[PDB]
């Protein structure tokens, strides 16, 4: 139960602490991000298990990045991106990762996946993805083209 | 290393308070996404309702 | 007659879940932790002959 | 020997100091009310008793006393020697045959003027407790630190429980 | 540990109220009106003044988990109910005058001290045991990880009972006279007795004396109170003193202020604050308590009861303070009072009763036996020296018997001659023979000066 949330928790803890050690967040905002990723993290971590719930919680991330991109511009601050950008892009593919198992047969997850792959990640993760999902979607002509297009 | 830390803590708040002068529409919008609509002051919970 | 044992006899064979990992590792390090105790040790250390 | 009474009566009353100041902005309780109506101040010493100071003192004596350790005169008056009313056995003899029990350690409660400790130890507890100190340790120190420091996920976070729990051979 | 300690504060997620006053303020005339209308509607629904003047003054106990109060009138007069939501569990007329009440490690059990015996009920009013040993109690008081309840009574006895089976492991005779005033300590799991000596005791069902005897007071002690810490023991007395002692070796009076009365009845929250109980009349002293005792100089807060007061105590997670008088009870808004984040597998108030039921067989398996009680809870860490005759010396007190000793020799009966008796008395003087042999073995372990 808990015990698994309790674990997701501390490990999103040290590059919350950084982001108070830049300035870029202040401590009540720390508060805040806590707070709401507890909630998510408890409605995917339940014995019944809904598609909703895993899109919450990407989009959550999602929002999180592009608010850090902003304020870090304007600071004009650049460094420290494998300890905070790295560790939720990590975070994110993991969800992906276990979403795209417990529903294989949605190709608008797996497109989402894809999309999320390319502004993102590395390219050799890119790589996987296309084809896990060629695997198993052999049958449709038009996602082979994608994968040729990129 | 006194005089260090004490360096790195104004930097936090030189970079604290160009961060909350000037947002721009989509910063705004960007906050409540992530941390949502609180108010914790009475008075300004207050204007907010009325 | 050939015959087969266990080579620890009170581990439990099969697929295990995340609670059933994590109480095993904690009985192995408390077992370790008071070893030298004498209620511990003689217990531990009665087999039958 | 009377000049140590006297010093431990003195550091007692020492202690138990009578005069103390009073507390500012306290309210005060109810002493009286006139059923055809107002606090009043008091008298600050208005109790007499027994001398405790006294009594304690007698009884840390006692339980002093009775913990020390006994001198044992073996002497038998006749053994050997002539014995009767009028002949006793020379002091030689009661030297010779007197064995002193070794001095003891010292009580946990000397430095402590106003406790009395106890010294009997609880032998069911020191049932369970290590005899020998095991072999690879070195030091007394740490064995105890080893066996202090809790593992369970009641006192430690979940990464320190699993780091805590790690086991040796993974198959 | 400060950045152990700086992962804290991360995952807590409430933090301790306060109360300030103003352009000189004090924070001591400040009454009870103000503060519920300046707080929000939950917490002013807290503040609340029962009604009970026709039974006698009452006596009141918090559960363990702040969910559940229960209290009793000294006429008879128990009733047990849920005080966060206001709905009533059991009311109940025991035939007889009570003395004192406890819960026993949940709601569902309730012990009372009647006039003649000790009871056991259920929340729901139905009677479970009655133990006819223990009588005329005064004062009860439980230990929550031991499952022992402790009883102080009027014949000079202290009582140890094991709730979790049902047998009295020790009765102690205190030799001192009429037991009154008695207090634990939870980081010790000790009892304290308070005498008209002005001595404290200090007790464990292991030993038959006392632990420790410490002289507190110039006159006879009437209250005593420990903190959750275990560091600072807080006592009153005749003497019109209020003294703060050092408990972690030291014994000495850490702060001593003179009152117009002594405090009858003296008790500590989970961070720290000391209230005293005068008369009719409640005070309440705040320290800052990081490595520190309460500061005595000036109280924090102050109020007027109805009538004289007969019971104090905090609320375990909450910033109220229950008090128990003559007109009834009424409950206080302390603000800071109550440790804001409470772990939910130890003491949950939002709990289910699975969640409960749960709870309560892991901690019967891991009960602590009654003997392992001493002033150090790390003792068993410590590794004892001890001569080897007196490890044999405290093997044979704690059995009754020596587990080595041989028996003396009886010969077998055998044939081909050897069972006429006339053989087994010989044999037997052979072998008690060799036996010699080995104990004497054990045992031995000028020119005519030359014919001097």
């Amino acid at each position: 139960m808990a015990e698994i949330i309790q674990e997701r928790i501390e490990d999103r803890l040290p590059e919350l602490e950084q982001l108070e050690r830049i300035g870029l967040f202040s401590h009540a905002e720390i508060k805040a991000i806590i707070k709401k990723a507890s909630d998510l993290e408890y409605k995917i971590q339940r014995r019944t298990l809904f598609k909703e719930d895993f899109i919450n919680y990407v989009q959550y991330e999602i929002n999180l990045l592009e608010l850090i991109q902003r304020r870090r511009t304007r600071i004009g601050y650049s460094f420290k991106k494998d300890e905070i950008e790295n560790s939720i892009v990590h975070r994110v593919q993991g969800v992906f990762q276990r979403a795209s198992a417990k529903w294989k047969d949605d190709v608008q997850l797996w497109l989402s996946y894809v999309a999320f792959c390319k502004k993102w990640a590395t390219k050799t993760r890119l790589s996987k993805v296309f084809s896990a999902m060629l695997a198993i979607h052999s049958n449709k002509p038009a996602l082979w083209i994608m994968a040729a297009k990129w | 290393a006194v005089a260090a830390a004490e360096e790195e803590r104004r930097l936090r708040q030189r970079n604290r308070l160009r961060l909350e002068e000037d947002k721009p529409a989509v910063e705004r919008c960007l906050e409540e996404l992530v941390f949502g609509d609180v108010e914790n002051d009475e008075d300004a919970l207050l204007r907010r309702l009325r | 007659n050939i015959r087969l044992w266990k080579a620890n006899a009170s581990e439990k064979l099969g697929v295990l879940t995340s609670r059933e990992k994590a109480a095993k590792d904690y009985n192995q390090k408390l077992k370790e932790k008071f070893q030298h105790y004498p209620h511990i040790k003689r217990i531990a250390r009665h087999r039958h002959l | 020997k009377e000049k140590k009474k006297k010093e431990q009566m003195i550091d007692l009353q020492n202690l138990l100091t009578t005069q103390s100041p009073s507390v500012k902005s306290l309210a005060v309780p109810t002493i009286e009310e006139l059923e055809d109506e107002n606090h009043r101040q008091m008298i600050k010493e208005a109790f007499a008793g027994d001398d405790v100071i006294r009594d304690f003192l007698k009884e840390k004596r006692e339980a002093v006393e009775a913990s020390k350790p006994k001198d044992v005169d073996l002497t038998l008056p006749g053994w050997g020697e002539w014995g009767g009313v009028g002949l006793k056995p020379s002091a030689k003899k009661r030297r010779r045959f007197l064995i002193k029990a070794p001095e003891g350690p010292p009580r946990k409660d000397k430095n402590l003027p106003n406790v009395i400790i106890n010294e009997k130890r609880n032998i069911h507890a020191a049932a369970h407790q290590v005899r020998v100190l095991p072999y690879p340790f070195t030091h007394h120190w740490q064995f105890e630190r080893t066996i202090q420091t809790p593992i369970g996920s009641t006192w430690n976070t979940q990464r320190a429980f699993q780091k805590l729990t790690t086991p040796k051979v993974v198959t | 540990t400060s950045i152990k300690a700086a992962r804290s504060e991360l995952l807590l997620a409430e933090e301790p109220g306060f109360l300030e006053g103003e352009d000189g303020e004090d924070t001591a005339k400040i009454c009870q009106a103000d503060i519920v209308e300046a707080v929000d509607i939950a917490s002013a629904a807290k503040h609340f003044d029962l009604n009970l003047r026709q039974f006698g003054p009452y006596r009141l106990n918090y559960s363990r988990t702040g969910r559940h109060l229960a209290f009793g009138g000294r006429r008879g007069h128990v009733a047990a109910l849920d005080w966060v939501t206001k709905k009533l569990m059991c009311e109940i007329n025991v035939m007889e005058a009570v003395r004192d009440i406890r819960f026993l490690h949940s709601e569902a059990l309730l012990a009372v001290a009647q006039n003649r015996w000790l009871h056991i009920y259920d929340n729901q009013g139905i009677e479970l045991h009655c133990i006819r040993r223990c009588d005329r109690v005064t004062r009860l008081e439980f230990l929550p990880f031991h499952f022992l309840l402790a009883t102080a009574s009027e014949t000079g006895f202290l009582t140890y009972l094991d709730v979790s089976v049902g047998k009295i492991v020790a009765a102690l005779n205190a030799r001192a006279g009429r037991l009154d005033v008695m207090s634990q300590n939870p980081y010790n799991a000790v009892i304290h007795l308070g005498h008209s000596n002005g001595t404290v005791s200090l007790w464990s069902p292991a030993m038959k004396e006392p632990l420790a005897k410490i002289l507190c007071h110039r006159g006879g002690v009437r209250a005593v109170a420990v903190d959750s810490t275990g560091t600072y023991m807080a006592t009153s007395g005749l003497d019109h003193q209020l003294k703060i002692f050092d408990l972690r070796g030291t014994y000495q009076p850490l702060s001593t202020r003179t009152l117009p009365h002594g405090a009858g009845h003296l008790a500590f929250s989970q961070r720290g604050l000391l209230v005293a109980g005068m008369g009719d009349v409640v005070n309440i002293w705040a320290g800052q308590g990081k490595a520190s005792p309460p500061s005595l100089e000036q109280p924090y807060l102050t109020h007027r009861l109805s009538g004289p007061v007969h019971g104090l105590q905090f609320c375990p997670f909450e910033d109220v303070l229950g008090v128990g008088h003559t007109g009834g009870i009424t409950s206080m808004l302390v603000p800071g009072a109550g440790e804001p984040n409470f772990d939910g597998l130890e003491s949950n108030p939002y709990r289910s009763r699975k969640q409960r039921q749960e709870w309560e067989v892991k901690a019967l398996l891991e009960k602590v036996p009654a003997e392992l009680i001493c002033l150090d809870p790390r003792a068993l860490a410590e590794v004892d020296v001890i001569s080897l005759e007196q490890g044999k010396k405290e093997q044979i007190e704690r059995l009754g018997y020596d587990p080595q000793a041989k028996a003396p020799f009886q010969p077998k009966p055998k044939q081909k001659g050897r069972s006429s008796t006339a053989s087994l008395v010989k044999r037997k003087r052979k072998v008690m023979d060799e036996e010699h042999r080995d104990k004497v073995r054990q045992s031995l372990q000028s020119a005519l000066d030359r014919f001097v």
